[PDB]
C-alpha cells in the first residue's frame, strides 16, 4: 500500500492495494471418442499387392489419420517424406489424401522420389518436382518371392510418364520404321516383363513394396485430419480447459440445466460461455469463473501500528491469524468481537473494522446507535426548562483552482 | 397453384442452447407469410430451399439434387428407403464417385453453405389436410458433405410445397429446455420491425 | 489473461489506473449518497409496544417482526415491485445492507412518529400524536380546534388513503418506473460493456488467442494492437458513461437527503416541495436503490361562495381582521380562517383598528360587537 | 511515431478536461447551496430545519476559508426536560378553553 | 451514404447504437423539463372579462 499509495506514510483507511484471482492448475483438454478411424491397414497390409505398371491408388476421405501407426513401426526400410513432416500432422488436415501401392525392387526404389529417371520413373511411376508426401518401402521377399505371384513392369513407351499418370496398356511397342499388326516381329516388342523374384537373389534384386502417401492443402473444405489426445476432466478446481475446440478457465461444476441433444455448450447471456457438454461422456457441466477479486488492505495509520487487516473482496476463502468470513469478503488478521461500536473503517455488508485496545484490529458489525424508548402516553408531554445555544461549523467548498492547459505546447511543445 | 408460406419454415441456426433469452440471427430463412409454389416436375435451387411434404402413404422418395443432372458433373442422389437412407455424390430412376453416406407435416430445409449441404427435418401430427397450418417447430438432424458446387435441381420423385429461403435476420425466442418456441420476421412488418 | 497483450497494453500507460480511480470513486460516492440519505437520525428509535397513536393507523408502513427481513410491508411491496462475476467486471456489495436501511427507515419513522420534529432538532420529546397533527394543522394555517373536532374523520382519511397506496403498488404496473430504469440503464451498460469483446476492431479475429495462434509475433503484435486499442475505447466509454450517470443520481440523491431532511424531519411550507397541498408529514419508505416517501398533506375541498369586504366600517373607524377574512352569507358579518370555514361574530378581540372609514376602498359598513 | 504520441497525449487530455468538467459541476452544485445558505441563513433566520445546524435556528455567520465558506451556525438546543400530565382543552362551566 | 465505411463501422461495435440512444434520452429529457416547468397548474384559467 506504501508502493501503490507513493508515500511512505498512509492514513487510516482500507486501500485497495492489488487484485487476487486464483491461478488455475493441470489444463485439461476433450475431445469425442475416436470412433472412425483411416484405412491404412487395408493399405500396407494388403496380402496382394499389384504391378508397378498398374500401380493401385486408394484415396483417403472423411477419416483421422493417426499417422504415429506409420512412424512408429520398426518394419520399413525407407521413409522418405518430401515437404511434409510426418512428425508434425497429427494435428493437420488434408483437402486430399493419395495412397500409391505397388510393388518394384531395391534397386528401383531410389527411383520413388522426383526428379529421377529410369524405367521405373519414366515408364510406370513419376513423382512432379514439387512432390509433396512420403514414399514408404519394406522388403517383401517372405511374401512375393516363392519357388506364386506375377508382378509386372514396363519396358518401353513413346514417351516418359506425366507425374501420376498411369499406363496399363498392353499395345505392341513399336521401335522401328515397319508398323506393327498388334503382334510381335521385327522391331515389335510386347511392352511388359516379369521380376524375376528368387527367394535367392541379392538384396537389390528381392522385391520391395511400395506406398506413396500424398496430400494437398488448398484453400477448400478437408476431410483428412490426425487424431486428438484427450485427458480426464475435473471438478471444483479453477483449470484452463479446452472442450471442442473452445478455450476458457473456470471451474466446471455439475449442472442442473439439461440441453437439447443437439446442443453443445451454452451462453447464459452477453455471449458468455456458461455452460458445456463435454464430448466424450455426454455430460453437461456449468462453468464458472474461479475465484477473483481486490485485495485491500485495513491500516490504522502508520503512525498509531504497522498493523494490517487483509481483506479479499467476495472470496469464499476456504483457500488463500485468524480468518474471518465476512459477507463482504474474507478478513485475514482481525479479531471477530460480538460487541459493536460506531463504524470507524467501512469494510462492507454492514461490517467495520477499527484499532483498539492487546493492541488489535477487530471487525464489527457496526451500531447504527443508541437506543432508547422515549416515553409515550396519551396525557404525558416533556416540556424543556432550560437551553444550550450551540455553534456549529458548516464547510462548503465553493470554487476550484483555474487551471488552463495550452493544448499545442503539451502535446507537441 | 401458390400459397402463403405461413410462420412454418424456421431452423435452428447454429449447434449453441440459449435458455429463455431473446436472439438475433443473420442467415438464410424462409419468409413469413411468402408464397410458396405448391406443386401437385422440376424445380430451381436459386438458393437454400424449404421443402415440406405431405403424404399419406408416403409416396415421396428422396430428393435428386444436381448441379446439371447430365451425367457430365456429379449429383447429389438422396434417396430413402425402409431400411435405411443412402446418398451418393454418384434404382428405376438414372442420369468417378466421390463419397457416399449410410445411416437411418414433414418439415425439410435443406441448404448448401461453402460446399456443406444441410439438411433440417421436422415432424408433426397434421390435423387439417391440404393446408400448412401456422406454427412454430425446428430441428437440425443433417448429413454434411464437402460437394463444393452449386446444386441446381430437385427432381423429387401426393403433393408438396417448396419455398426459398432468403438472408434476412429472425429474432427467435428460446424456451427454458433451449427449444425455438417462437420467432419474428424483421423486415416482414414495421411492428415485427 | 494474455502475457504478450499485457505487455502492448502496459506501454500505453496510465490509462487503467485512472479508469479503476474513476470507478472506485463512483462505487464509494455510492455509499455516501445512501448514508447521506438514510443516516439522519442519530439512534434508532423503538417504536412503543402497543399502538394507540389517537385513531392513526401506522401498521401497513411500520415494521412487522414477524417478516423475517424485519420490513415493513408496503417496503416489501416495492421490493417485489421491481425485478433486478463475467470477465473482469465485478459488482462490490453496498456498505449498508438492505436491512440497515430498513431499520434507518423504521427509526426515522418511529421518530418522527412518537416526538413529531423534536428528534431533528436534538432529544427526542414526545407528544401525543393528535395534538402533534394540531401543531402541523396550526402549521399550515388552520386553527388546531379543526383537528380535534374532526379527528375520527382525519384519522379515517388518513387509514384509507394509506389503503390506497397498497392498491395503487401491488396491481398498477410500473409504480417504481425511475428506480426500475436506474437498474435497466446499469444492466444496459455492463451487458454492452461486455459485448464489446466480441467485435473484430478491424483485426483479423476477434477471440484473442486465435489471433496469437496463427500469426508470427511481429505481424500479430498489429492486430493485437488494434483489439487493445478498441476494447480499451469501448471500456472508457463505459467509465465515463458511468461517471455522468452517477452525477446525476448523485443530484438525485441529494435531493432525497433535503426531502428526508425537510419533510420526514419537520414540517415544510415551500410549496408543492413534498406533495401536491398545504404539507402535514412524510414518512419514508426504503426501495431497493432509492427512497419513497409518503407525503400526507391537506387539501381543502367543498369550497363556498362568499361576499367579502377588506374592512369593517364601525362607528367612524375601519376594522381589520386579525388572522381571518370577513366573510358574508347575505345578511351577516363573520370573521373565519382563511382555510375554514369557521364563521365567528365579529368583535373587537378578533378584529384590530387602525385609521377610519375614509381612507380604505371596498369596506362595507357593520356593527363590531364589543364584549 | 508522433502520431501515435499525439493520439495517446490528445486521450490523456480529453479525460482530463472531461474529468475537470465534471468536478467544476460537483463544485458549482456546493457554491449555489453556499449562496442558498449565506443568503437564507446569514441575511435572516430560517425556519426550515436542519438547512443550519442541529436545533432551532437562531443566526450565522460567514468566515473565509481557503477555497471555500465556513459557517458558523447559532442555534438553540432545549435541555433539561421535565415530564408533565397534560389535556388539549379545559372544560369549565360547560365550555371547552384551548390555549 | 457508402455501404463500403458502413461495413467498416460495423465491426467497431454498439458505439453509433450508444450514441442515439444518449442523443435520444437529451430529446425527452428536454420535454420532461419544460413539461415540469410550466405544466404546474391542472386546469387552463382564463381572466374574467
Ligand atoms: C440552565 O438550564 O442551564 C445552565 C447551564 O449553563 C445553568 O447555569 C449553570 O448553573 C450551574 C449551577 O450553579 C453553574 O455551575 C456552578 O458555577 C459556579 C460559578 O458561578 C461554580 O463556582 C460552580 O462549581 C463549584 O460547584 C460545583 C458543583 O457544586 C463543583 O463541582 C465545583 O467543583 C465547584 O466547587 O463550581 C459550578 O460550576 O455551576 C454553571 O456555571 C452555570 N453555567 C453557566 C454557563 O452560567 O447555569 C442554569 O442554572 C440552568 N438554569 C436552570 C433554571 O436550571
Ligand atoms: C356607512 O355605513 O356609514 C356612513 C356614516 O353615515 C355613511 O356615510 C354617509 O354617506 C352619505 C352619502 O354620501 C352622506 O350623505 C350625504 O353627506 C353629505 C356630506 O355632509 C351631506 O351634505 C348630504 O346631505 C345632503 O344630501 C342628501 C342627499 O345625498 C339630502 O338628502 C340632504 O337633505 C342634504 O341635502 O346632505 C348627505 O347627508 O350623505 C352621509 O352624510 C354620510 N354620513 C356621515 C356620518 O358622514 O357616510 C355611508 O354612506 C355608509 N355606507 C353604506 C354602504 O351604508
Ligand atoms: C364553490 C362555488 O359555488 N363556486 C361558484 C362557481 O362554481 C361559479 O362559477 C361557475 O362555477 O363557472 C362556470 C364555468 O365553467 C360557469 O358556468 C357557465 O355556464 C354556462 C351556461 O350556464 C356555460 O355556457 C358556460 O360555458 C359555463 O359553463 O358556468 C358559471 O360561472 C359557474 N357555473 C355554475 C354556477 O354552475 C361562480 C359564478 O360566479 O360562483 C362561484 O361561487
Ligand atoms: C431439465 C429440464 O428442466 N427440462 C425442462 C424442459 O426444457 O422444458 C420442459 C417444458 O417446459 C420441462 O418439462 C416439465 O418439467 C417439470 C419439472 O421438471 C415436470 O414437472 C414434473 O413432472 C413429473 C413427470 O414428468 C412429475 O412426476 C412431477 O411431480 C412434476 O410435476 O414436472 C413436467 O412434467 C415437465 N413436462 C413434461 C415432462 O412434459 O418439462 C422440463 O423440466
Ligand atoms: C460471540 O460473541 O457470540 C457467538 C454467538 O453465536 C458465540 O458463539 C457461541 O458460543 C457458545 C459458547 O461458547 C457456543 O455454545 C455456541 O455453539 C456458539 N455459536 C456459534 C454459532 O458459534 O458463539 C461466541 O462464543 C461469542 N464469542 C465471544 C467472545 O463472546
Ligand atoms: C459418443 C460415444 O461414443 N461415447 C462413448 C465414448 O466414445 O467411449 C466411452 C468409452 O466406453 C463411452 O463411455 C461409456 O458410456 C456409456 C454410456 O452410458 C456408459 O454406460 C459406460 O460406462 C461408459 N464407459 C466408459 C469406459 O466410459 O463411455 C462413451 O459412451
Ligand atoms: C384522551 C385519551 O384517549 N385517554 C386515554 C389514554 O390515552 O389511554 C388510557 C389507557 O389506559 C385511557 O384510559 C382507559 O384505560 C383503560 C384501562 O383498562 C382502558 O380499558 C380504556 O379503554 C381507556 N379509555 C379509553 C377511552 O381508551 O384510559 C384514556 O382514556
Ligand atoms: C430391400 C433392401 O434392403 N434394399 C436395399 C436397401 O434399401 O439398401 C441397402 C443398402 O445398404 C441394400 O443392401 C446393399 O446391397 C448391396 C448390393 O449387394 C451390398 O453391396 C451392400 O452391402 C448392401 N448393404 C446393406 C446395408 O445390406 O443392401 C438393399 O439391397
Ligand atoms: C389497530 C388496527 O386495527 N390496525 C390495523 C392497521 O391500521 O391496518 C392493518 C392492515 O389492514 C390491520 O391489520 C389487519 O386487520 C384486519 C381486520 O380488519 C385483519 O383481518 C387482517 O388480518 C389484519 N392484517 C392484515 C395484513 O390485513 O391489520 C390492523 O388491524
Ligand atoms: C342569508 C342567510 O341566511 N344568512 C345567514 C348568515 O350566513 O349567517 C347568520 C349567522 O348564522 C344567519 O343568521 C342567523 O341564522 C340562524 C340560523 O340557525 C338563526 O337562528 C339566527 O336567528 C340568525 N340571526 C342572527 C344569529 O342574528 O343569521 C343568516 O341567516
Ligand atoms: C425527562 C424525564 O424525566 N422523562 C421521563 C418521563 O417524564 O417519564 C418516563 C416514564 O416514567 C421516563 O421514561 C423512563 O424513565 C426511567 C427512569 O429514567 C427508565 O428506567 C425507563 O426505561 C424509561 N422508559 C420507560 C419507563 O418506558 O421514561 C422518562 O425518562
Ligand atoms: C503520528 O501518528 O505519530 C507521530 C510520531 O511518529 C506523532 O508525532 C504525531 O503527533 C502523530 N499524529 C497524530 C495525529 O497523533
Ligand atoms: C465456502 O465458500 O465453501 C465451502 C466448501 O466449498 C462451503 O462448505 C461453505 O459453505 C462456503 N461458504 C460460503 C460463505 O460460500
Ligand atoms: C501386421 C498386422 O497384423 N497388421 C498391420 C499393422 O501392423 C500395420 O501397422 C498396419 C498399417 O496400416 O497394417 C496392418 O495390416
Ligand atoms: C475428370 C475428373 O473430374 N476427375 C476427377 C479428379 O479431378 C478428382 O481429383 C478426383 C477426386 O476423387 O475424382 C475424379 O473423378
Amino acid at each position: 500500500t506504501k508502493c501503490t499509495l507513493k508515500s511512505f506514510t498512509v492514513e487510516k483507511g482500507i486501500y485497495q492495494t492489488s487484485n487476487f484471482r486464483v491461478q488455475p492448475t493441470e489444463s485439461i483438454v476433450r475431445f469425442p471418442n475416436i470412433t472412425n478411424l483411416c484405412p491404412f491397414g487395408e493399405v500396407f497390409n494388403a496380402t496382394r499387392f499389384a504391378s508397378v505398371y498398374a500401380w493401385n491408388r486408394k484415396r483417403i476421405s472423411n477419416c483421422v489419420a493417426d499417422y504415429s501407426v506409420l512412424y512408429n513401426s520398426a518394419s520399413f526400410s525407407t521413409f522418405k517424406c518430401y515437404g511434409v513432416s510426418p512428425t508434425k500432422l497429427n494435428d493437420l488436415c488434408f483437402t486430399n489424401v493419395y495412397a500409391d501401392s505397388f510393388v518394384i525392387r531395391g534397386d528401383e526404389v531410389r527411383q520413388i522420389a522426383p526428379g529421377q529417371t529410369g524405367k521405373i520413373a519414366d515408364y510406370n511411376y513419376k513423382l512432379p518436382d514439387d512432390f509433396t508426401g512420403c514414399v514408404i518401402a519394406w522388403n517383401s521377399n517372405n511374401l512375393d518371392s516363392k519357388v506364386n505371384y506375377n508382378y509386372l513392369y514396363r519396358l518401353f513407351r513413346k514417351s516418359n510418364l506425366k507425374p501420376f499418370e498411369r499406363d496399363i496398356s498392353t499395345e505392341i511397342y513399336q521401335a522401328g520404321s515397319t508398323p506393327c499388326n498388334g503382334v510381335e516381329g521385327f522391331n515389335c516388342y510386347f511392352p511388359l516383363q516379369s521380376y524375376g523374384f528368387q527367394p535367392t537373389n541379392g538384396v537389390g534384386y528381392q522385391p520391395y513394396r511400395v506406398v506413396v502417401l500424398s496430400f494437398e492443402l488448398l484453400h477448400a473444405p478437408a476431410t483428412v485430419c490426425g487424431p486428438k489426445k484427450s485427458t480426464n476432466l475435473v471438478k471444483n478446481k479453477c483449470v484452463n480447459f479446452n472442450f471442442n475446440g473452445l478455450t476458457g478457465t473456470g471451474v466446471l461444476t455439475e449442472s442442473n440445466k439439461k440441453f437439447l441433444p443437439f446442443q453443445q455448450f451454452g451462453r447464459d447471456i452477453a455471449d458468455t460461455t456458461d455452460a458445456v457438454r463435454d464430448p466424450q461422456t455426454l455430460e453437461i457441466l456449468d462453468i464458472t469463473p474461479c475465484s477473483f477479486g481486490g485485495v485491500s488492505v485495513i491500516t490504522p495509520g502508520t503512525n498509531t501500528s504497522n498493523q494490517v487487516a487483509v481483506l479479499y473482496q467476495d472470496v469464499n476463502c476456504t483457500e488463500v491469524s485468524n480468518v474471518f468470513q465476512t459477507r463482504a469478503g474474507c478478513l485475514i488478521g482481525a479479531e471477530h468481537v460480538n460487541n459493536s461500536y460506531e463504524c470507524d473503517i467501512p469494510i462492507g455488508a454492514g461490517i467495520c473494522a477499527s484499532y483498539q485496545t492487546s493492541q488489535s484490529i477487530i471487525a464489527y458489525t457496526m451500531s447504527l446507535g443508541a437506543e432508547n424508548s422515549v416515553a409515550y402516553s396519551n396525557n404525558s408531554i416533556a416540556i424543556p426548562t432550560n437551553f444550550t445555544i450551540s455553534v456549529t461549523t458548516e464547510i462548503l467548498p465553493v470554487s476550484m483552482t483555474k487551471t488552463s492547459v495550452d493544448c499545442t505546447m503539451y502535446i507537441c511543445g | 397453384a401458390y400459397t402463403n408460406s405461413f410462420t412454418r419454415g424456421v431452423y435452428y441456426p447454429d449447434k449453441v442452447f440459449r435458455s429463455s433469452v431473446l436472439h438475433s440471427t443473420q442467415d438464410l430463412f424462409l419468409p413469413f407469410f411468402s408464397n410458396v409454389t405448391w406443386f401437385h416436375p422440376v424445380l430451381p435451387f436459386n438458393d437454400g430451399v424449404y421443402f415440406a411434404s405431405t403424404e399419406k402413404s408416403n409416396i415421396i422418395r428422396g430428393w435428386i439434387f444436381g448441379t446439371t443432372l447430365d451425367s457430365k458433373t456429379q449429383s447429389l442422389l438422396i434417396v430413402n428407403n425402409a431400411t435405411n437412407v443412402v446418398i451418393k455424390v454418384c434404382f428405376r430412376v438414372y442420369s468417378n464417385c466421390t463419397f457416399e453416406y449410410v445411416s437411418q407435416l414433414r418439415e425439410f430445409v435443406f441448404k448448401n453453405i461453402d460446399g456443406y449441404f444441410k439438411i433440417y427435418s421436422k415432424h408433426t401430427p397434421i390435423n387439417l389436410v391440404r393446408d400448412l397450418p401456422q406454427g412454430f417447430s425446428a430441428l437440425e438432424p443433417l448429413v454434411d458433405l464437402p460437394i463444393g458446387i452449386n446444386i441446381t435441381r430437385f427432381q423429387t420423385l401426393a403433393a408438396y410445397y417448396v419455398g426459398y429461403l432468403q438472408p434476412r435476420t429472425f429474432l427467435l425466442k428460446y424456451n427454458e429446455n433451449g427449444t425455438i418456441t417462437d420467432a419474428v420476421d424483421c423486415a416482414l412488418d414495421p411492428l415485427s420491425e | 489473461d494474455s502475457t504478450e497483450c499485457s505487455n502492448l497494453l502496459l506501454q500505453y500507460g496510465s490509462f487503467c489506473t485512472q479508469l479503476n480511480r474513476a470507478l472506485t470513486g463512483i462505487a464509494v460516492e455510492q455509499d455516501k449518497n445512501t448514508q447521506e440519505v438514510f443516516a439522519q437520525v442519530k439512534q434508532i428509535y423503538k417504536t412503543p409496544p402497543i399502538k394507540d397513536f389517537g385513531g392513526f393507523n401506522f401498521s401497513q408502513i411500520l415494521p412487522d417482526p414477524s417478516k423475517p427481513s424485519k420490513r415493513s410491508f408496503i417496503e416489501d411491496l416495492l421490493f417485489n415491485k421491481v425485478t433486478l462475476k463475467f470477465n473482469g467486471l465485478t459488482v462490490l456489495p453496498p456498505l449498508l445492507t438492505d436491512e440497515m436501511i430498513a431499520q434507518y427507515t423504521s427509526a426515522l419513522l418511529a421518530g418522527t412518529i412518537t416526538s413529531g420534529w423534536t428528534f431533528g432538532a436534538g432529544a427526542a420529546l414526545q407528544i401525543p400524536f393528535a395534538m402533534q397533527m394540531a401543531y402541523r394543522f396550526n402549521g399550515i394555517g388552520v386553527t388546531q380546534n379543526v383537528l380535534y373536532e374532526n379527528q375520527k374523520l382525519i384519522a379515517n382519511q388518513f387509514n384509507s388513503a394509506i389503503g390506497k397506496i397498497q392498491d395503487s403498488l401491488s396491481s398498477t404496473a410500473s409504480a417504481l418506473g425511475k428506480l426500475q430504469d436506474v437498474v435497466n440503464q446499469n444492466a444496459q451498460a455492463l451487458n454492452t460493456l461486455v459485448k464489446q469483446l466480441s467485435s473484430n476492431f478491424g483485426a483479423i479475429s476477434s477471440v484473442l488467442n486465435d489471433i496469437l495462434s496463427r500469426l508470427d509475433p511481429p505481424e500479430a503484435e498489429v492486430q493485437i494492437d488494434r483489439l487493445i486499442t478498441g476494447r480499451l475505447q469501448s471500456l472508457q466509454t463505459y467509465v465515463t458513461q458511468q461517471l455522468i450517470r452517477a452525477a446525476e443520481i448523485r443530484a438525485s440523491a441529494n435531493l432525497a437527503a433535503t426531502k428526508m431532511s425537510e419533510c420526514v424531519l419537520g414540517q415544510s411550507k415551500r410549496v408543492d416541495f413534498c406533495g401536491k397541498g398545504y404539507h402535514l408529514m412524510s414518512f419514508p419508505q426504503s426501495a431497493p436503490h432509492g427512497v419513497v416517501f409518503l407525503h400526507v398533506t391537506y387539501v381543502p375541498a367543498q369550497e363556498k361562495n362568499f361576499t367579502t369586504a377588506p374592512a369593517i366600517c364601525h362607528d367612524g373607524k375601519a376594522h381589520f381582521p386579525r388572522e381571518g377574512v370577513f366573510v358574508s352569507n347575505g345578511t351577516h358579518w363573520f370573521v373565519t380562517q382563511r382555510n375554514f370555514y369557521e364563521p365567528q361574530i365579529i368583535t373587537t378581540d378578533n378584529t384590530f383598528v387602525s385609521g377610519n372609514c375614509d381612507v380604505v376602498i371596498g369596506i362595507v359598513n357593520n356593527t363590531v360587537y364589543d364584549p
